[PDB]
RNA sequence: AGUUCGGCCAUCCUACGGCGGAAACUCCUUAACUCGUUCCGAAUUAAGAAGAGAAGCGCCGUCAGGCCCCGCCAGUACUGCGAUCGGAGACGUCGUGGGAACACGGGGUGCCGAACU
RNA sequence: CACGCGCCGCGGCGAGCCCGAGGGAGCCCCCGCGGCGGAGCGAGCGCGAGACGCCCCGGGCCCGCCAUGCCCCUGCGGGCG
RNA sequence: CUGGUUGCCUCCGAAAUGUCUCCCAGGACAGCCGCCGCCCCGCAGUUGCGGCCCGUAGAGCGCUGGCCGGCGGGAGCGGGGCCUCGCCCGCCCCCCAAACUCCGAAGGGCCGCGCCGCCCCGCCGCUGGCCUGGGCGGGGCGGGCGAAUGCGGGCGGCGCGUGGGCCCCUCCUGGUAAGCAGGACGGGCGAGGCGGGACGAUCCGGACGCCGGGCCAGGGUGCGCCGCCGGGGCCC
RNA sequence: AAACACAGCGUCGCGAGGGCCGCACCCGGCGCUGGCGCGACGUGAUUUCUGCCCAGUGCCACGACCGUCACCGUGAAGCGAUCCGCCGAAGCCCUGGUAAACGGCGGGAGUAACUAUGACUCUCUUAAGGUAGCCAAAUGCCUCGUCGGGCAAUUUCCGACGU
RNA sequence: CCAGCGGGGCAAGAAGACCCUUUUGAGCUUGACUCCAGCCCGGGCCUGUGGGGCGGGGGCCGCCGCCGCCCCGCUCACCCGGUCGCGCGGGGACCCGCCCGGGCGGGGAGUUCGGCUGGGGCGGCGCGCCUGCUACACCGGACCGCAGGCGUCCCACGGCGGGCUCAGCGAGGACGGAGACCUCCCGCGGAGCAGAAGGGCACAAGCCCGCCCGACCCGCGCCCCCCGUGCCGGCGCGGGCCGCGAAAGCGGGGCCUACCGAUCCUUCGCCGCCCCGGCCGCGGGCGCGGAGGUGGCAGAAAAGUUACCACAGGGAUAACUGGCUUGUGGCCGCCGAGCGCCCGCAGCGACGCGGCUUUUUGAUCCUUCGAUGUCGGCUCUUCCUACCGUCCGCGCGCACCGGCGCGGAAGCGUCGGAUUGUUCACCCGUUCAAGGGAUC
């Protein structure tokens, strides 16, 4: 008793039903994989800033 | 997909024959 | 394949590099006091037969090798791991 | 015009003839020193200045091979969409869009940039 | 239908909340502990949060676990990074 | 695993696929769908314009292979009678390739189509020979909404059914073939009433509340059976 | 029914403190028995016969204790739990016996005055290479084998033949 | 409406007994796997009272108290026999019993006996991975599709630096030849780079030489497959320590695409923490990382048989009718190399090409497993024509007789026997004896 293996045959239409889904607007700026060295220094320089500086007093 | 948090539950023990495992409190106020 | 009789490698307890000397792993002797021996003869005493699996359907033909490095100032070991071969010597200095 | 260092990597390559050097580059001369060749100062390293355009190099030529541009090949081959269009089929046709290749003919044959003489 | 788990809606109170068993001779009235919530992380000895914000997302800092540099009291202890 | 599972109306509405499974008459996770919401941040199964990608049809024999002959040169080698055909070198020529390609479409895919320009200032524990860079911010000046067409967008929670599919068009593979077996873009039946194709789940039209009137798609207009004539040609 | 039984034939075990069987225990049966007996198996009246193989599996040695193979016991070490040695019953291993135990029982070449065949030779090879007999049989695929008998005519039947 | 009849109502009678599946059974077997009675063997207790031998605590002598094994008495335990206990025996501290230990043990018990699959079985392994094609120019894409490969090999066949250029054509050197070795020339790779195939590579990724061990330690992220989970493999980084090189640089193995493995348990390694009334020493456990393996490769511990048999289901799936197809079987056209004394066509007709049929057998699996009674013969009816005799015409290599070919034509005829269940076949005979269909 064989059945069948394969079939694309439906698939197009199920993916357009919703339209398709772009990406959220915060995946473009995360820094999941920038270099070390990079990402340090900028910590640094805005902390050091009076006027972008979060440090309290 | 169900995400449920698992039971802890134990199966119940002699339910049609043996020892009368339930007790039931309509003799409270007498 | 072959493997030399001196390797100089980093050694972590010194934190350097230093001449090491290769040798051969081999598992140790089975001690009667482990946890799992003791719940395992436990299990096994009176009626009932054998209480777990036996292994029967071997596939594989080698082992991974393993040399122990032993560094010569300070007693450090350490471990290198071979692929799968069939026959493996080590050189006499 | 030359040399050093480059960019794009044949319109710059390959073969065969010819022209040229004041300066430059090159070929050239020597083996104490330095360094060197499975053996060899051939190569390479060091030290020179008697010779030379004979090569390399720059330029010219060839009903040259190659490489590059334009035409023709040809609206041909093939093809997207529509057709109760033809045909037993194999295949073809019409409407509405896109559109080659080989071959052949004509022409061409390095520029650009920074420093010195 | 009973019990357990997840999520949603509604009522009461709210850093709190709660007819437990039971006792007062009042099916419905009065009194009535745990518990859960309030602080986390860590195998464990243990250590332990403030800095920003209508809301949401994201950054930035802080606590625990791991690893390091400098200073110092009561010291394999404390502080700063 | 087989059989059965009891009132009405209204609003929405599938899947027969991917991975794992002692899995193949079953499940889990994902997809498709319903309900419940919440928020306020421009969208698109389309064309146009601009940048980049692919090696299929066709074409061809330069590469890797294959394959008919014709004619010339002979250093070397062989057959045969210093001669005469062969191997070799050159040109010409017939026919080829899913696992050949110097060339190469139609066709597809990805990205872009509003903020810009000038000046000055601050921080860095990064980077540079330096007064260099890069990144992140602040302050002033000028200018402005720069393809078409249509049209509001985005996110979360909980949960069901389904996981035997089949047919048409065009494109393929195995097989002598098959109403055979296996794949691909789009559509349909499943789950689509109505008219036509005499007759059919799928073909040609058209996708549905209950009615009156009008117009007419597809298909037809001797009689059954609603609806026809005129003109040109052929004719067992 | 061609199946089972059967008389006959053969093998095996046991001398009582034994053998075989029952049975939870206590106790039982054969057995009111004693080898001309009891129990366990195979073949199946008479006649005539019953070939070779102990490599395999099985069974048996009042054969042997070689190697291995328990608890217990005993020696050393240790704070103790423990650990390391020695010791070594049966069994297996070893050496033999046994087929009326289970079972098994070969290939290729050459060769005699026509041809044909092959008494004969060579060669590989086994634990042993199917003996006396019998046969297209209730057992032969090819096959409705070939020859003879019987029939007008026979895939049936009978007699022969046999790698 | 009646007497009859047996063509239909796939007539009735039964949730197919054949076949397949289900992580549904049972009977039986054994050299399946896990065991149990029973039996054999050893030690200890039951269990007294005496004697003796041996072996262990250069030569022994041992103390007579230490340790083992062994042997021989006695009777009082214990056991057996005879007797109406009328005028008596036999064994014996062994046996038996009980505890622990080893062996034998289908006599008995429980349980299992994979999957895919043009039905199942036999066979094979697209059951984990890799190259090219199938595949129709992004990506994806099926088959028990095509041609193949993997479960390894290497302390150098690895890292780095330097230097060099390979295969080969042509020409020359000669004991020397179709090839040894030497020299020059030109040489886009036609060589080599571990093994499949496809890519890549020339002052190199190839060959030779020098020094080395980055084939290291700590911690993160991404790509491929993909549910955007795991596993294998790769890549990009932050620190530590190193190698080579003048230096810039490069180096987490063999130029790229394959070469491998969870939880539980065991074993090993560094540094620490716990053992809960305390402290100390052994021992146990815990946090991190390797190794021991599951190839049916996201990973149960597993042999047969049923013709004595089942259970739940299945036309999701075989065996018999029917349907589509026509390779094979059967029938028929076209052409004309030749045969035929000569003479392609009176009669034949090679090499080739075009059709038809469903009276053979295959291929497939659409309908039917809560059943359509599965071969042949006997009996009886009807139908076809692709015509064997008889009818009517024509042709001949047709004198007559007898034959052969073609067209129309389905009215009648197509038989009796021996052997075989046979259809078929084969033989004897005769008025000389075609072929088929209708649920074969
Ligand atoms: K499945
Ligand atoms: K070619
Ligand atoms: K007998
Ligand atoms: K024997
Ligand atoms: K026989
Ligand atoms: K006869
Ligand atoms: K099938
Ligand atoms: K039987
Ligand atoms: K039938
Ligand atoms: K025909
Ligand atoms: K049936
Ligand atoms: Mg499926
Ligand atoms: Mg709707
Ligand atoms: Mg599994
Ligand atoms: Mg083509
Ligand atoms: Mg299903
Ligand atoms: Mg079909
Ligand atoms: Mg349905
Ligand atoms: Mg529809
Ligand atoms: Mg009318
Ligand atoms: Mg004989
Ligand atoms: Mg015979
Ligand atoms: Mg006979
Ligand atoms: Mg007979
Ligand atoms: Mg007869
Ligand atoms: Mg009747
Ligand atoms: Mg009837
Ligand atoms: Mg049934
Ligand atoms: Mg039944
Ligand atoms: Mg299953
Ligand atoms: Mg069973
Ligand atoms: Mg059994
Ligand atoms: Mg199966
Ligand atoms: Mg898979
Ligand atoms: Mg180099
Ligand atoms: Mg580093
Ligand atoms: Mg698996
Ligand atoms: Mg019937
Ligand atoms: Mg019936
Ligand atoms: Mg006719
Ligand atoms: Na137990
Ligand atoms: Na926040
Ligand atoms: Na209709
Ligand atoms: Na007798
Ligand atoms: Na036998
Ligand atoms: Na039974
Ligand atoms: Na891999
Ligand atoms: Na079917
Ligand atoms: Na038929
Ligand atoms: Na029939």
């Amino acid at each position: 008793a064989k059945l069948k293996n394969h079939t694309s045959k439906n698939q197009n239409r199920k993916d357009h039903r919703n339209g398709i889904k772009k990406p959220k607007k915060s995946a473009y700026t995360s820094h999941k994989g920038m270099c070390p060295k990079y990402l340090r220094n900028l910590r640094r320089s805005r902390a050091n800033d009076p006027r972008q500086s979060l440090r309290p007093n | 997909g169900r995400n449920v948090a698992f039971s802890n539950m134990r199966r119940y023990k002699c339910t049609n024959k043996g020892p009368n495992l339930i007790k039931n409190w309509f003799n409270q106020p007498a | 394949v072959t493997y030399p009789a001196e390797r100089r490698t980093f050694c972590k307890r010194e934190g350097k590099h230093t001449v090491h000397k290769a040798s051969l792993y081999k598992k140790g002797k089975d001690s009667l006091l482990a946890q799992g021996k003791r719940r395992y003869d436990r299990k096994q005493r009176g009626f009932g037969g054998q209480t777990k699996p036996i292994f029967r359907r071997k596939a594989k033909t080698t082992k991974k090798q393993v040399i122990r490095l032993t560094c010569s100032s300070c007693k450090c070991q350490t471990f290198q791991v071979l692929k799968r071969c069939h026959r493996l010597e080590i050189s006499r200095l």
